[PDB]
RNA sequence: GCGAUGGCCUCCGUUGCCCUCGGCCGAUCGAAAGGGAGUCGGGUUCAGAUCCCCGAAUCCGGAGUGGCGGAGAUGGGCGCCGCGAGGCGUCCAGUGCGGUAACGCGACCGAUCCCGGAGAAGCCGGCGGGAGCCCCGGGGAGAGUUCUCUUUUCUUUGUGAA
RNA sequence: GAGCUCUCGCUGGCCCUUGAAAAUCCGGGGGAGAGGGUGUAAAUCUCGCGCCGGGCCGUACCCAUAUCCGCAGCAGGUCUCC
RNA sequence: UGGCUCUAAGGGCUGGGUCGGUCGCGGCCGGCGCCUAGCAGCCGACUUAGAACUGGUGCGGACCAGGGGAAUCCGACUGU
């Protein structure tokens, strides 16, 4: 798998065509969300919480985004 | 202790059949069957015992799958030849040359004379 | 005497550009504080210019009759002089040892090298800096 | 003999040994003149050669290989090229 | 003479193999085991690598020579033979 | 180079002929321990699971129309308009770039031909690095003894390939 | 921790012993040839992605004081790893 | 040659740039001490030698674990 350093390179990356389910993980102050390809499950880790709940509401299409727990 | 099995039907501890240990995430040793080490490629020269630098050191099937700025180095015989020698080669064919050329022209005066 | 002058010709020992034939447009052999090994600023030739055979044409001669230069700054140990000059003149103030800190002026710099010597590779002179080592 | 006039270069005249720091002093201009092994690489005996054309230096093939220009120089380890800048009052150069 | 009196280098041999047979082999087991003078760069690498095959350390050359030691009487003698009728017949 | 069909006979593929180029070195067989690109972790059956399920990868081949971005890439000069950013016309160069150097940067045209490397290497001794296991001083969790003592003794205390 | 095993790397000693071939892959010397002509193109030993496929055969168990060979559930023999 | 109680020897890591000035205990500069006979603190694997005491002279306490010397004949030996 690949880390995403950039919320604005996880976006491009969440936004392909053969994207499919982008799952959350709220690891207690090491949340991240894994975005599953064709190749490769792209990585964010967000350390802040409030930029992650916004972050939540960025994607387009109405994926998968049904959280872990 | 944990006293571990080979993983596949050759029993015999051959180069082929080389194993190592690895801790995985259900805390067992298991075998996990290691790539032969690969030797970087010598100097075309013959002489330096040395091998390239700055190229990778991997099986020569990988490196039909290495990229081509990891298999060579941006020189003349780049990859290929030491520095040293392609100096040493490039300072003796002008040595060479020039003596041809010194050659030449003592032979053209010598016929000039005759 | 001192045989390394902005006439003199040297071939590169090392470098992306070993083998290839310059002509020293600045010599230091002193020092600069920065750069404490004796050196010399050279421009070179990175692309000879191919064989033209005459049975070529006009269009196909000129796109044969095309060079590649370099502008670059050696030690002492890395460059190989030679009995041949170029009069070349290479007017200092495009090549200088400012460019290698600007892009820019380093395009310029080779642009102008590249000129220089394209104008002079022709009317055969100096013909054997304008063919490659063949080593 | 050499030997002689090479004992009292070293004894009083100021000398170079090695390869990188004989040319680099050719290169300078200060080098007067060369000295190389019997013994001594072609390809580096060219090179000496061509550099000492170059900067108007003579040069003298020594008898003896490198061991034996070391010991004529009085250094217990081998010089296989010397440039001799200036003697001290000798008369190694013609 | 710190160790072993007369024997030295056929000291591992023991008892075995005779006295006279020893005594022979000393002098090749100390020739082909000795380093000599490379004659290209002055240092002591020249080892013996295999059978009449001597290499140098440091010059990495290669020497065909006498088996047991890196120059032969013989080949000392032919090789100045040799030299005297080129000359003779060059001129 | 010639001839023909096929498909928006634009453009490409195909076969037929001619010219051209071309060393190999013997057809073939010969190793489930030699060489040989690339899969690991968890779960699972009464009995198979590096094979089945889940999760992460990777190798080779194809990719015509090329599906996308990115490298060859958007430079300089001259003459005009416009305060300015900028726009037009014309000459051009442009198969990359940096570091003295070892070398580096995600690419960075290329044939017949030639050179080289990996594949591809004996036995033994010494030393050093890393890992698996063992040891000790402790924290926890579960626990045998406790007629006397024992901050107790016993088990566990982790992370794959890429 | 000269602790046991495996692996890697240096360093040595021995040979009148010098300790394998081929398939396959890659690098380098050259410019035969291609490109569009000032905004585009030929090429990408393909840089990051995206699409399709990988066919055939073995896969259980014993591997040994009872699953092999010795007329047998034979004190015999049978090549390895932890 | 046991047991127990001691002694001696064989080592690693860190620490003084202390005074003044200045900036935010930490950093920079100046002349200082320059431990140049080294000291202070903290850790760790085993050994070697010696001393006393003591057991019903028993102590490589089970296990592992060479019988030697003087000669003769043959074959050098290792090996088969
Ligand atoms: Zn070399
Ligand atoms: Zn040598």
């Amino acid at each position: 798998p690949r880390k995403i350093e950039e919320i604005k390179d996880f976006l491009l990356t969440a936004r392909r065509k053969d994207a499919k389910s982008v799952k959350i993980k709220k690891n207690k102050d090491n949340v991240k969300f894994k975005v599953r390809c064709s190749r490769y499950l792209y990585t964010l880790v967000i350390t802040d919480k409030e930029k992650a709940e916004k972050l939540k509401q960025s994607l387009p299409p109405g994926l998968a985004v049904k959280e872990l727990k | 202790v944990q006293r571990l099995t080979y993983r596949r039907r050759l029993s015999y501890n051959t180069a082929s059949n080389k194993t190592r240990l690895s801790r995985t995430p259900g805390n067992r040793i298991v075998y996990l069957y290691t790539k032969k080490v690969g030797k970087a490629p010598k100097s075309a020269c013959g002489v330096c015992p040395g091998r390239l630098r700055g190229v990778r050191a991997v099986r020569p099937k990988v490196l039909m799958r290495l990229s081509k700025t990891k298999k060579h180095v941006s020189r003349a015989y780049g990859g290929s030849m030491c520095a040293k020698c392609v100096r040493d080669r490039i300072k003796r064919a002008f040595l060479i040359e020039e003596q041809k050329i010194v050659v030449k022209v003592l032979k053209a005066q010598a016929q000039s004379q005759k | 005497g001192k045989f390394m002058k902005p006439g003199k010709v040297v071939l590169v020992l090392a470098g992306r550009y070993s083998g290839r034939k310059a002509v020293i447009v600045k010599n230091i052999d002193d020092g600069t504080s920065d750069r404490p090994y004796s050196h010399a600023l050279v421009a070179g030739i990175d692309r000879y210019p191919r064989k033209v055979t005459a049975a070529m044409g006009k269009k196909k001669i000129a796109k044969r009759s095309k060079i590649k230069s370099f502008v670059k700054v050696y030690n002492y140990n890395h460059l190989m002089p030679t009995r041949y000059s170029v009069d070349i003149p290479l007017d200092k103030t495009v090549v200088n040892k400012d460019v290698f800190r600007d892009p820019a002026l380093k395009r310029k710099a080779r642009r102008e090298a590249k000129v220089k010597f394209e104008e002079r590779y022709k009317t055969g002179k100096n013909k054997w800096f304008f063919q490659k080592l063949r080593f | 003999s050499i030997n002689s006039r090479l004992q009292l270069v070293m004894k009083s005249g100021k000398y170079v040994l090695g390869y990188k720091q004989t040319l680099k002093m050719i290169r300078q201009g200060k080098a007067k003149l060369v000295i190389l092994a019997n013994n001594c690489p072609a390809l580096r005996k060219s090179e000496i050669e061509y550099y000492a054309m170059l900067a108007k230096t003579g040069v003298h093939h020594y008898s003896g290989n490198n061991i034996e220009l070391g010991t004529a120089c009085g250094k217990y380890y081998r010089v296989c090229t010397l440039a001799i800048i200036d003697p001290g009052d000798s008369d190694i150069i013609r | 003479a710190k160790r072993t009196k007369k024997v030295g280098i056929v000291g591992k041999y023991g008892t075995r193999y005779g006295a006279s047979l020893r005594k022979m082999v000393k002098k090749i087991e100390i020739s082909q085991h000795a380093k000599y003078t490379c004659s290209f760069c002055g240092k002591t690498k020249m080892k013996r690598r295999a059978v009449g095959i001597w290499h140098c350390g440091s010059c990495m050359k290669t020497v065909a020579g006498g088996a047991w030691t890196y120059n032969t009487t013989s080949a000392v003698t032919v090789k100045s033979a040799i030299r005297r009728l080129k000359e003779l017949k060059d001129q």
